[PDB]
């Protein structure tokens, strides 16, 4: 009810399906690894429901499903009962500080059981730290808030192929069946007309020798498979016959070089295909084996058998044969039909929890190779299941997982809607995924099965483009892993209030309308002509009741960060890409204001964030601080909310959280309390509403550029905290330990004016560059002095000590306040690296404000650095003085193509000076007065739902009727446009202008960090040219284009010493340096140092690379 | 490098079993070893 | 025969004897061009080549030590040929068969392996290089100029 | 396994370690193990000395001297040309 | 740099440019970090 | 006041070329640095600037001066 | 001669013949007569 802030929504639909959780895809996954109370919970409530669920856990599972394993004679074995979980010994923000990793020990009940002595050692042991994901949805290690992305795959089971070869003329059919785990089989028929089977693409072979190898003999063979020529010509062209004779022939054509041996054969068949360990097909592939091959009720959880090679014989026949309705072997009538790779029913992700489930697999699985080693080292009656397991493997694999893993990712913390698409985004990256290099146009396109699965216009503009792709807003997980979606459900044409979640097949059998259709006053259909879909993603409509699923909201497509434009549907889909792939690069601000127009479901996008603080128990507020806030509920207990304020985030802007509630106002459940970075009132908010005026302006906004107020200064407006850290450690090495102090030799005394006594720099003192610190002095150096130095120390006196300043210092052009300092010491409690003794955090936080070269953007893909601050004065004013806050070039949106914009500055205008239509007895007002959007007050924000927005008609009528500001005049005609003054001629400008208010980002590629210059700075090891980097003085590379233009000019001279003399010329640099300080001409260049680098290495692969001159060898 | 006045050298030959012949220098103030490798082969 | 006296006349024409083809002797790279550097916290890192210098003088003074005493014929032969196959690895990682792994991630780069392609000598660092005196900003436009 | 484990301490790290310190740090890595495995806790480095009697700076300067290198041509993410050599100076 | 030439080494030239030989593997000492004698890193 | 003050093609008019320019021009300035730079020795093979000097400049802008003015000339060796 | 030379190590092993007690004390009688001789 009062959870949200006012927003006059512009829906003209109704949405019977909320929007679910957004974390779902995060929090459900673990807790169903864990298997902890909410999934107990969530597994009880879909059972008494009905609806499909895992009843087993992520850790039991993979528990019973390591086996109570035998030694050779069968004796002895281990078993794995119940795992179980304690509280971790840390909180999260003990964890979050001193960089820890929040887990929790896991404990198992494992028994030894040995029949011969019938002796069973049940003992409970420790398994290894478990990483535990937060309510947040993220895990928190060595400090730092890592996520874990979910993985498109492929999905196990049986692929088929269909393909066209020039040479052949003909169509070849491909078959594969490719598991989870397990070594994959590919098959063809009529290359040149002739069928065959490949075991790993090793050697030549037919596929009769394969049946005749299996339980099979000939006679099955040619009565069973009887309408086929190819393959029976394929048979009687085969030589050999006999079960061992087939046998013997796949063992030598698989390893050549070893004698035929019938046992050896067989139990490497077994192995390589029929081993339920080492072919364990997951639930998946059995699911998918039997649905595309009809197998009726095969055994839900195991190994293939032979009978699903026959099928899949059968299945390629049949698909050769041409026909495609047959009934499948041992089953059904079923399709036959080739299918494509990029089909959305074959793609699955890997959650977190599978993933985590998989590195735990494959722990477990070192962990019982090393104790299968050792029980057969140890004796009986002398093992103990505390001794004889280790959980070294374990542990080293899920640190491993979250440490340097592409899946594991460093969370991005901009700003909330940066998380959240971190949260929500699917890879295919990875390991066991596709990689980049390995890519094609295939995968990346956008197909008809993506509807409501996966978001078609947000993913990554770089090098991976369309191989990262967003979870749609309502999408879902199936209980396997395929990604599902709600549609409502059509019974003879009236729907009802019923939801199916429908998977990427089911989407096929049926027929899909649309949540734009009409209806009447009843739910049936206003009109019989519907636009809908139906399989491979045909829009051919369909009169009258023929529909039967219809979708929940227009907005299922989109996901979350793209469902916040306004105004979607107006824009070009590459400037819609651009525009939710820069939201998530928006800083927050000093205080943030909610955009003025946008989706109503900015609400949502901030309230799922963890980082906007919600009430547990619903109660009233006690007492209210910047700090904190107290709530007494209403069963009586006590609970202090405390508030993260002016911390770092990952990227380095501030997360400060304001407070919005009272003193003594009431509090419901999930009420938001205190909001976080970028919100404002429980509602999101990235950027500023800025008053714009699309028109050139002297040539200061040519060329997708900006021009802005000194408003945005002096008022604070576009402004953020960027707290910067670095840090420095002492060490004791070989010479002897370094220590933090005052006496830092040969400085000046005011320059550790600022200091303290242990040598830490004041709380809240002001730096810039190369200001100190900490104090750190080097405890030995080489000392080599020349007599020079020696009689210049005996004129001035050294001190004693020999310490080298090593001190930290502010890097160059940096400035800021130091707001706050940690210490930690070895000496302490606390834990530190070893060889280290002391180490010191120090925090510097600069407001800095917005300036030339700060990048800005709108939310549909316009963006510019920004090329002047005018003065207010300066500003083309409207008719009563108001000044425009920023000038946009108006050339951008014909050719950019996203006029979604002038429609959002209108409707700013609009939801800036309100509306005021009642009675005005036309179609848009009566829509308006039905909806609620017709008595508006000045200033409240208005919601245009991405899909169901404000339409043309209804923002020019409202433009006819603004309320009043002064004189009884509205300013703005009713064709969008107003009458826009000059600030520095005065006269007025010829035509009106368009103004409006549009939501004005700021990017976080700044200018601040952005500058980076070179004289002479740190060079690299192996080669003598400069080194690169912002944070380590480097040089701009001069890469081969760059020589192909200097050669193109003809300028010898220049390109010759920016080779030489400027990089890789030791005794160049130095003589050059010498000499512009001197004052003296350049030198003449010598020899580049990577040269002879290349000469040493090209000398040492035996090659006799000599440079002779024309008198002789050099 | 300017001014600097370097120590006398003087050129001690080592022959070794093989028959190579090599010239290196010894400091003057530096005692003289009989005992040193090849420079072609590495014997005595 | 026309490939075969394209190859072999180049020998007859030249002056260089053909016995190169197969070597006796190994040489080193100096070692900065090879480093192990000290890093911040006691650890080091050292390139590959160090690596496979090692594997090839380890494998040498074993076939020495073999060759010292009297060895059935199948172990000195199969310390030469894992000598020959240490060499291999060492002028070219990857040419045949598995490569030397290492730390069980990614192949050890050998002499070719940064003699060629994008992180190779010609194209990284000799015909384009880093440069001193040089600056990089974003761009704002200016029409006072 | 003599000749197996002298070749393995003199041969197989790059910073060559004499066997006698080899066969005392991997005793002190296996009962650091033991320990691991008893408590089910990281013991402190005084705890592991007073245990195995030898000074805790003793420990702490083979355990520093236990470790291996790693390799300068190590990636550094999705870029490729970027390595970890070039960032050394 | 008239002329850049290139051919067979044979193993007269490789003990030309040599100037020893490293019969041992080690590299650096393990807690003096000094470079070993007549191994890798010789002095 | 900047690098266009002389006007481009009265050099090329003056030169009959481009680069012979640009490596006439460049000896010219580095003999009027060294110049500059010989504190006081007086060498007789260095010439100072002929054109007036401001009290602090590029030589190459005398440089330019000087063979835009025109009363200077070479030979090839 | 391929790749993988475990593969070619093992198979260079070959079927040697497996020494029951009496055979190797036989043969370790023959290596004390070859030595002493």
């Amino acid at each position: 009810a009062s959870t949200a802030p006012l927003r006059i929504s512009f829906a003209k639909i109704k949405e019977p399906l909320e929007v679910p959780n957004l974390l779902a895809l995060q929090t459900e996954s673990f807790d169903w690894l864990l298997g902890n109370d909410a999934w107990k919970a969530r597994v009880e409530s879909a059972l008494e429901s009905g609806q499909d669920v895992p009843t087993k856990s992520g850790l039991e599972e993979i528990f019973e499903e390591i086996s109570p394993i035998e030694d050779f004679s069968g004796s002895m074995s281990l078993t794995f009962r119940d795992h179980r979980f304690e509280p971790p010994k840390n909180s999260i923000d003990e964890c979050k500080d001193r960089d820890f990793t929040y887990a929790a020990p896991l404990f198992v009940t494992a028994e030894f059981t040995n029949n011969e002595t019938g002796e069973i050692k049940s003992q409970t042991v420790f398994m290894g730290d478990f990483p535990l994901m937060t309510n947040k949805g993220t895990f928190v290690i060595n400090g730092t808030e890592r996520v874990v992305v979910s993985q498109l795959v492929r999905s196990p089971g049986v692929y088929f192929d269909s393909s066209i070869d020039k040479t052949s003329d003909k169509d070849i059919f491909s078959a594969k069946i490719i598991p989870s785990r397990g070594a994959w089989l590919e098959m063809e028929i009529d290359k040149r007309d002739m069928v065959g089977v490949r075991i790993d693409r090793k050697r030549k072979q037919s596929v009769t020798v394969l049946l005749k190898a299996l339980g099979w003999t000939t006679e099955q063979i040619l009565e069973e498979f009887g309408e086929y020529e190819s393959m029976r010509a394929t048979l009687e062209k085969d030589h050999t016959q006999g079960q061992d004779d087939a046998l013997l022939d796949i063992y030598r054509k698989l390893r050549p070089g070893e004698p035929p041996t019938r046992e050896a054969a067989q139990t490497l068949l077994e192995n390589l295909y029929f081993n339920p360990k080492r072919y364990d097909l997951a639930k998946v592939g059995r699911y998918k084996v039997n649905k595309k091959l009809g197998a009726d009720e095969p055994l839900d959880a195991g190994v293939l058998t032979t009978d699903d090679v026959i099928a899949t014989i059968k299945y390629l026949v049949k698909l050769h044969a041409g026909e495609t309705e047959t009934v499948g072997e041992s089953g059904r009538e079923i399709v036959v039909e080739t299918d494509d790779i990029d089909h959305f029913g074959n793609r699955r992700i890997r959650n977190v929890g599978e993933l985590i489930q998989n590195q735990v697999r494959t722990g477990l699985a070192r962990m019982e190779r090393v104790v299968r080693e050792r029980m057969t080292t140890q004796d009986v009656e002398a093992i103990t299941p505390q001794t004889l397991i280790n959980i070294r493997p374990v542990v080293a694999s899920i640190k491993e997982f979250f440490g340097t893993s592409q899946l594991s990712q460093f969370m991005d913390q901009n700003n909330p809607l940066s998380g959240l698409t971190h949260k929500r985004r699917l890879n295919a990256l990875g390991p066991g995924g596709l990689s980049r290099e390995r890519a094609g146009f295939e995968v990346r396109d956008v197909h008809p099965s993506h509807y409501g699965r996966m978001c078609p216009i947000e993913t990554p503009e770089g090098p991976n483009i369309g191989l990262i792709g967003s979870l749609a807003s309502y999408g879902r997980i199936n209980p396997f892993g395929f990604i599902e979606t709600p549609y409502r459900k059509v019974v003879e044409g009236q729907v009802t209030d019923d939801v199916d979640y429908l998977t990427a097949d089911e989407e096929d059998r049926f027929v899909i309308a649309q949540a734009n259709a009409a209806l009447g006053d009843d739910m049936r259909f206003a009109e019989a002509r519907v636009l809908v879909r139906r399989r491979g993603g045909e829009v051919d409509y369909v009169p009258g009741d023929d529909v039967d699923y219809m979708d929940v909201s227009p907005r299922q497509m989109v996901s979350v960060a793209t469902a916040m434009i306004p105004f979607l549907e107006h824009d070009d889909a590459n400037r819609a890409l651009m525009g939710a792939n820069m939201m998530r690069q928006a800083v927050p601000l000093i205080k943030s204001e909610s955009p003025l127009v946008g989706t109503g479901m900015e609400y949502r996008s901030a309230a799922d964030a963890g980082d906007v603080v919600k009430a547990e128990k619903a109660g009233v507020v006690q007492e209210v601080s910047a700090d904190y806030i107290t709530t007494t509920n209403d069963d009586g207990t006590y609970i202090t909310y405390r508030l993260a304020k002016f911390s770092r985030s990952n990227q380095g802007t501030s997360v400060n959280q304001k407070v919005i509630v009272a003193e003594g106002d009431r509090i419901i459940e999930g009420q938001v309390l205190a909001d976080g970075p970028a919100t404002e009132n429980g509602e999101m908010a990235l950027g500023k509403n800025l008053l714009v005026a699309f028109m050139p302006w002297e040539g200061h906004n040519y060329e997708d550029a900006i021009i802005l107020s000194q408003r945005l200064v002096q008022d604070d407006v576009l402004s953020s905290i960027h707290i910067e850290e670095h840090e420095v450690d002492a060490r004791d090495t070989k010479l002897g330990p370094e220590e933090i102090t005052r006496d830092i030799p040969n400085v000046s005394e005011e320059v550790l004016a600022d200091l303290d006594e242990r040598g830490i720099i004041r709380i809240g003192a002001e730096v810039v560059a190369g200001d100190i610190l900490v104090g750190k002095v080097t405890p030995k150096g080489e000392t080599e002095l020349t007599p020079e130095e020696r009689l210049l120390r005996a004129i001035f006196g050294e001190k004693a000590r020999e310490v080298r300043d090593t001190s930290l210092k502010v890097p160059h052009g940096e400035i800021g306040k130091v707001i706050g300092v940690r210490v930690f010491d070895r000496e302490e409690g606390d834990e530190l690296p070893p060889g280290v003794n002391q180490l010191v955090r120090v925090y510097v936080a600069q407001k800095r404000k917005i300036t030339d070269g700060d990048k800005l953007a709108g939310r549909h893909g316009n963006k510019g650095v920004i090329s002047k601050i005018n003065p207010i004065e300066d500003m083309p004013f409207l008719e009563d003085g108001t000044p425009v806050d920023i000038i946009l070039n108006p050339l951008a949106v014909p050719s950019r193509m996203n006029p979604g914009q002038v429609l959002e500055i209108h409707l700013g205008w609009l939801a800036s000076r309100g509306w005021d239509v009642s009675g005005l007895a036309e179609e848009w007002a009566q829509r308006l007065q039905v909806i609620g959007a017709d008595k508006v007050e000045p200033g409240t924000n208005v919601a245009t739902p991405v899909f169901d927005g404000a339409r043309e008609d209804e923002l020019a009528g409202l433009l006819q009727h603004t309320i009043p500001n002064r004189d009884g005049e509205r300013m703005v005609l009713p064709s969008g446009k107003a009458r826009l003054f000059d600030g520095r001629s005065g006269e007025p400008f010829p035509e009106p202008i368009s103004v409006g208010y549009m939501y004005i980002l700021k990017l976080h590629h700044l200018v601040d960090d952005k500058l980076h210059a070179r004289s002479t700075g740190p060079y690299s090891m192996i080669t003598q040219q400069p080194l690169g980097g912002k944070a380590q003085f480097g040089g701009q590379r001069f890469g081969e284009m760059e020589v192909w233009a200097l050669e193109a000019y003809g300028a010898a001279y220049a390109l010759q010493e920016l080779l030489t003399i400027k990089s890789d010329d030791v005794t160049g640099r130095v003589k050059v340096y010498e000499a512009i300080v001197k004052g003296e001409n350049i030198p003449e260049p010598g020899i580049p140092e990577s040269f002879k680098v290349l000469i040493k290495e090209m000398q040492s692969l035996c090659l006799n690379v000599e440079v002779l001159s024309s008198d002789g060898m050099s | 490098d300017r001014g600097i006045d370097l120590a006398p050298r003087q050129a001690v030959e080592y022959a070794c079993e093989k028959g190579h012949r090599f010239e290196m220098p010894f400091s003057v103030e530096a005692e003289i070893p009989p005992e040193w490798e090849c420079k072609v082969c590495g014997a005595q | 025969a026309l490939k075969r006296l394209k190859v072999v006349s180049a020998f007859l024409q030249t002056s260089n004897s053909p016995k190169g083809m197969v070597l006796d002797c190994v040489p080193v790279i100096p070692p900065d061009l090879r480093p192990m550097v000290q890093l911040d916290g006691g650890r080091f890192a050292t390139s590959d080549l160090n690596d496979l210098y090692r594997r090839v003088i380890n494998r040498n003074n074993r076939l020495k030590r073999l060759l010292d005493l009297g060895a059935p014929e199948i172990i000195v032969n199969n310390e030469k040929r894992m000598l020959q196959e240490a060499v291999d690895a060492l002028f070219d990682n990857g040419r045949r068969g598995r490569p030397v792994t290492g730390p069980g991630n990614r192949p050890l780069k050998s002499l070719s392996d940064m003699l060629k392609g994008k992180q190779g000598r010609f194209r990284q660092n000799l015909l384009g290089k880093r440069v001193d005196y040089s600056a990089r900003s974003v761009i704002v436009v200016g029409p006072q100029l | 396994r003599q000749a197996i484990t002298r070749a393995m301490a003199d041969q197989a790290r790059t910073i060559r370690i004499p066997v006698h310190m080899v066969e005392v740090i991997n005793k002190l890595a296996r009962v650091q193990r033991q320990m691991l495995q008893d408590l089910g806790r990281e013991p402190t480095p005084e705890e592991l000395a007073k245990e195995l009697d030898m000074t805790p700076e003793k420990v702490i300067e083979v355990q520093k001297y236990g470790r291996e290198p790693i390799s300068l041509h190590t990636p550094l993410g999705e870029d490729g040309d970027s390595e970890f050599g070039d960032l050394i100076e | 740099f008239d002329e850049l030439r290139i051919g067979l080494a044979t193993a007269d030239d490789i003990r030309q440019w040599s100037h020893g030989e490293v019969k041992k593997p080690e590299t650096i000492n393990y807690r003096t970090l000094k470079p070993e004698k007549d191994g890798l890193f010789c002095e | 006041e900047g690098i266009i003050n002389p006007p481009i093609d009265e050099l090329l008019e003056a030169t009959d070329s481009k680069y012979s320019l640009v490596i006439y021009a460049a000896k010219r300035a580095r003999q009027i640095n060294a110049y500059y730079s010989q504190l006081g020795e007086g060498l007789l093979e260095y010439v100072g600037p002929l054109v007036d000097t401001h009290v602090h400049e590029k030589p190459l802008s005398i440089a330019l001066r000087e063979i835009n003015a025109g009363l200077l000339t070479s030979e090839a060796i | 001669a391929t790749a993988d030379p475990v593969k070619d190590y093992l198979k260079q092993i070959g079927k040697v013949p497996l020494l029951n007690a009496e055979q190797e004390v036989e043969l370790a009688k023959r290596i004390e007569a070859g030595l002493f001789a």
